């Protein structure tokens, strides 16, 4: 008899008999959770041989697998907006799946392209009202207090002067200044004389982290694709200008009543890794969870170079899709940082929610992939969002009888 | 003119102009001869999709009228009408045709259950569209008849089982609300093709794993 | 009335069936008012889809023509059904961008988009005839563009979306319909750099639009030079 390593933090005892292949001995256990023998891969001690399908298992007598997971092709011609997903260009005609949402290339003469369809600030002390704290987070310190009404200060860790960094600070708050957005919040200014206490915009409405695991309060599902397609877009524009969060998670994430969410308390990559002189080399900080494998491994000499913040914001849509944080299990902050770097240990993703759709389940594979190389920018993420949140009420029934396959290779 | 009714329909199969298959094929039923299984595939491709992409229209018509002076809504709840006379007459074209000439003339066993399979399926569709009592119970019944045939002949590791068992499953849940029934259908069937996933073929394997896959898909989603 | 037909506009636009819309909206273009820009666009996607629709239904069956003698006959014949259904619909809105709203208009940008689908559904038509049944239309949707583009480079700032619009798409104007890239490829370069160095003030007049065609530029352009 062999073991088996389910996902969905699962295990089984199955035989294996003389002559039989791994296919059919696994496929007989491994169809119960919705599997196939062409869309998982094991592996053995040796330090992983591939040990595939067609392989006889008469040499694999008390042997231990952790089966760790690696369509049909209707056509359509794509009305709204929609990008490709082999190369993320623009595409207009294709394939698809009534299951999985994945597009698909059609040249591999070659036709060209067309226009898609549409539809300073000095601040002096005397109106400074400090108040309590919040308190700790990626960064720093944060400061609620009162500054032209009801906003948020920000006093940071080193505060030390130096001449030059103010002019650091020039070049890091001019360009984050004008960026106004429906989602980000609207910066108004920095305290000057006194520490720095960044006068960042304050309201009310609860935080993300806050509403699901404080209260922990859900909705219908239809709402939760409004929060995975805003933050997408709000921070889309972030990335337009270049201008990186550093920082997002789940706590400065607000909600405006149900109406729109905000993104904000962001920025200044001089504050971090301080300057030691003319040098800002950076440094962890905060937590691991929403900060991304290639920023681990502390080699990244930018870090945050427009696909850090990707995987940023797909663990924020394990927030949404799974009620929990990810590694719910291991709560040790120092040896998960081992783990997830290197690339031992990624999220669980066979745990996510049961009546979610298929393509954000894909989309999590591809805005989650621990390499940097293939995260779709917040351009593809953003479009694809609105192709599946305008199409809630199509896909919303049982899964029903699908077509053939209609394509040949 | 009946090969000639074959390249006006698979070359329409791939070119989003289905209306197009559905007046070439409909015109070889019409005709008498024998639905091999190609010709008998494609008319499934071509209704189904001439049908559900309607249906599909209607459901978005559907949520956005629940969505609310009645201006707003009486415009929305004609186009509501609209496409729903249209599900009706392209539905209708199928159940006509499935009593001039597909059934009484079905050659083969497991062929008869595929156009038993589809009779209910259509009535489905147009079942939920709705004169209401009336046309569930004939879609039951039409199922039920195919339901009577799929276990004394139908293999239980065959897609159209698997897919009449998933359609007649799902067709509870929705229509007849009664989850309990679906799930037992669903488990029934999946366990035994788990029992005799060792014996299959290249051609067969395709599309059973699919349907079971969502079967499967369908066995954890009634669950909660 | 009015706003019925503009409201049902919207409607048919939800559910993936533009072709009720299109004879929705075509009585909108044959009303006798002054067309708005919201849903300008909706008389730009109407049709774009629609004779995409017919595109997309022509450009593979002419694969499978080429892909092959009764056989292809039944190719032949099917291919010049669907190319007068293409031909009779482009035709039918080249009636609306000529005698229905291009005399009436005030602002030059509203009527650089119209001459602009004027070339662009003149060029459409361009796509299907061969040899001397073209040349009366290519030369009609030069003068859209030409008319325009001057207008283009003249009377609007290069930040705004239409202008790069009116820009990719007269280029590739050139690459297939004209097959002139070197034209094309100056007009991309400029339309593209003259639009780089003016980036500072998005937001006012929608970002979206900019970077997409401005990404659609290059990588166009990567193609174009390769
Ligand atoms: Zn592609």
């Amino acid at each position: 008899i062999v073991r088996v390593f389910l996902p969905n933090k699962q295990r089984t005892v199955v035989p294996a008999r003389c002559g039989v292949t791994v296919r059919d001995s696994l496929k007989k256990a491994l169809m119960m959770r919705g599997l196939i023998p062409e869309c998982c891969a094991v592996y053995r001690i040796q330090e992983k041989k591939p040990i595939g399908w067609d392989t006889d298992i008469s040499w694999l007598t008390g042997e231990e697998l952790h089966v760790e997971v690696l369509h049909n092709f209707v056509r359509k011609t794509f009305f709204t907006l929609a990008f490709c997903d082999f190369c993320r260009k623009l595409l207009f005609q294709g394939f698809r799946c009534q299951t999985c949402g994945y597009k698909f290339h059609q040249r591999c003469r070659d036709r060209s392209s067309s226009a898609p369809n549409v539809h300073d600030w000095e601040i002096p002390d005397g109106q400074i009202t400090v108040g309590q704290r919040i308190g700790s987070g990626s960064f720093g310190t944060v400061y609620k207090g009162k500054w032209h009404g009801d906003v948020a200060v920000k006093m940071l860790n080193v505060t030390a002067p130096t001449p030059q960094q103010l002019q650091a600070f020039k070049n890091e708050v001019g360009v984050l200044r004008k960026t106004r957005h429906v989602n980000i919040l609207l910066f108004m200014g920095y305290s000057t004389k006194p520490q720095l206490a960044i006068v960042t915009q304050w309201c009310e409405g609860s935080s993300l982290y806050h509403h699901l695991h404080i209260i922990e309060t859900k909705f219908e599902m239809i709402k939760l694709i409004d929060i995975a397609r805003q933050t997408a877009q709000g921070m889309d524009y972030l990335h337009a200008k270049s201008i990186i969060h550093r920082d997002l998670k789940s706590n400065n994430i607000f909600l405006h009543e149900d109406l729109t969410v905000k993104i904000g308390d962001f920025g200044l990559a001089t504050v971090k890794s301080r300057w030691s002189g003319s040098h800002q080399f950076e440094q962890l900080s905060g937590s691991i969870l929403w900060m991304a494998p290639e920023v681990i491994r502390m080699q990244d000499k930018n870090p945050y170079s427009f696909q850090s913040d990707v995987y940023a914001f797909g663990i924020v849509l394990y927030e949404l899709m799974t009620g929990q944080l990810p590694y719910s299990n291991i709560n040790n902050r120092d040896q998960i940082i081992f783990m997830v770097g290197r690339g031992y240990l990624s999220p669980d993703l066979s745990k996510v929610r049961s009546n979610c759709p298929k393509a954000m389940k894909r989309l999590m594979a591809e805005c989650l992939k621990k390499k940097r190389d293939e995260r779709p920018l917040f351009p593809q993420i953003l479009a694809s969002i609105e192709l599946l949140a305008r199409s809630l009420p199509k896909i919303h029934r049982s899964a029903s009888e699908p077509s053939l396959n209609r394509a040949g290779f | 003119d009946k090969n000639e009714l074959v390249q006006k329909a698979k070359l329409a199969e791939q070119a989003e102009r289905y209306d197009d298959m559905a007046a070439c094929m409909k015109s070889v039923t019409e005709q008498g001869a024998e639905l091999s299984n190609e010709e008998r595939n494609l008319l499934s491709v071509a209704y189904k999709n001439v049908v559900g992409a309607r249906r599909s229209s209607w459901r978005v018509v559907s949520s956005i009228e629940q969505k609310t002076a009645e201006k707003k809504q009486q415009m929305a709840r004609e186009y509501r009408e609209k496409i729903e006379t249209e599900l009706r007459d392209i539905c209708n074209d199928v159940l006509s045709l499935l009593e001039k000439f597909l059934i009484p003339n079905a050659s083969q066993a497991e062929s008869k259950v595929f156009y038993l399979k589809m009779k209910g399926d259509y009535y489905r569709y147009l079942a939920e569209v709705a004169d209401k009592k009336g046309i569930v119970d004939q879609s039951q019944q039409a199922y039920q008849e195919a339901f009577e045939i799929s276990k004394k002949e139908m293999q239980p590791t065959h897609p159209i089982r698997l897919g009449l068992a998933l359609n007649f499953s799902v067709f509870y849940y929705e229509i007849l609300n009664s989850p309990e029934k679906a799930c037992s259908l669903a488990k029934t069937a999946f366990d035994e093709a788990i029992a005799e996933l060792d014996t299959l073929s290249e051609e067969s394997y395709k599309d059973s794993t699919l349907i079971m896959q969502l079967l499967r898909d369908n066995l954890t989603l009634w669950t909660s």
